[PDB]
């Protein structure tokens, strides 16, 4: 049963989403390495928050 | 000239770190800093902060931690300006709508959550088969 | 929020705020202590 050609169109059209899918991962594997970025420079204000947070008796 | 090592702080990342001799800031309220000053916590007030060296930072709110071997500037907002502040307001504006401009990362998204429905739109599966 | 453990692997929080963890500016302290863990989240 079915057909040939509506096969074809069937790998193609997968093929092409897990392109467009595998992209996305690599590009968002390229956005966790950036959160550090902006996780680090934010490191320091709060360990000198705290530090300023330590609480009169 | 004993020196006191003086870092700035922002929720961006350092800003101004580097030994001088004196610090002074405008505490709601001047106070001048210098090597050998006593634990010391005050709130900043929206001013510069000057780090005098050979002699001669804009901070938007935040404190100040004073330890008799460093200074600690907080700031929501700091950027080495001029005497002026209403220019740190020239940085948070060319900043501003200069980061709205980054419609671009919902755009392409957008161009993508497309090709994920366009590539699903021969329904990649007709019945399966 | 979501939180972050190495790489892809990660769980919801709450973590809770806002309580228990011149001189006596509070004033200063307290809003500075939201913004600041508003954004950390």
């Amino acid at each position: 049963m079915a057909s040939l050609r509506d096969i074809k169109t069937r790998i193609n059209a997968t093929k092409k989403t897990s392109q467009i899918t595998k992209a996305m991962e690599m590009v968002s594997t390229s956005k966790l390495n950036r959160a550090e970025q902006n996780a680090k420079s934010f490191v320091p204000y709060m360990e000198k928050i705290q530090e300023v947070v330590a609480n009169v008796a | 000239m004993k020196t006191i090592h003086v870092s700035v702080v922002t929720p961006d990342g350092p800003v101004y770190e580097d030994d001088v001799e004196m610090v002074s800031v405008k505490a709601k309220s001047e106070l001048g800093i210098l090597p050998g000053h006593i634990p010391l916590v005050a709130p900043l007030e929206i001013s510069a902060a000057r780090l005098k060296k050979g002699g001669k930072i804009a901070v938007s709110g935040g404190f100040l931690e004073v330890r008799p071997d460093k200074v600690t500037i907080l700031a929501q907002a700091a950027e080495r300006a001029e005497d002026i502040d209403v220019l740190r307001a020239k940085a948070a504006k060319e900043r501003a709508e200069r980061r709205l401009q980054s419609q671009q990362d919902d755009i392409d998204f957008k161009r993508a959550e497309l090709a994920l429905k366009r590539a699903m739109n021969r329904l990649s599966v007709a019945e399966m088969k | 929020y979501n939180h972050y453990v190495s790489a892809i692997q990660q769980e919801v929080t709450e973590r809770k705020l806002l309580p228990l963890t011149q001189e006596e500016i509070l004033d200063v302290l307290l809003p500075q202590y939201a913004e600041s863990l508003i954004y950390g989240a």
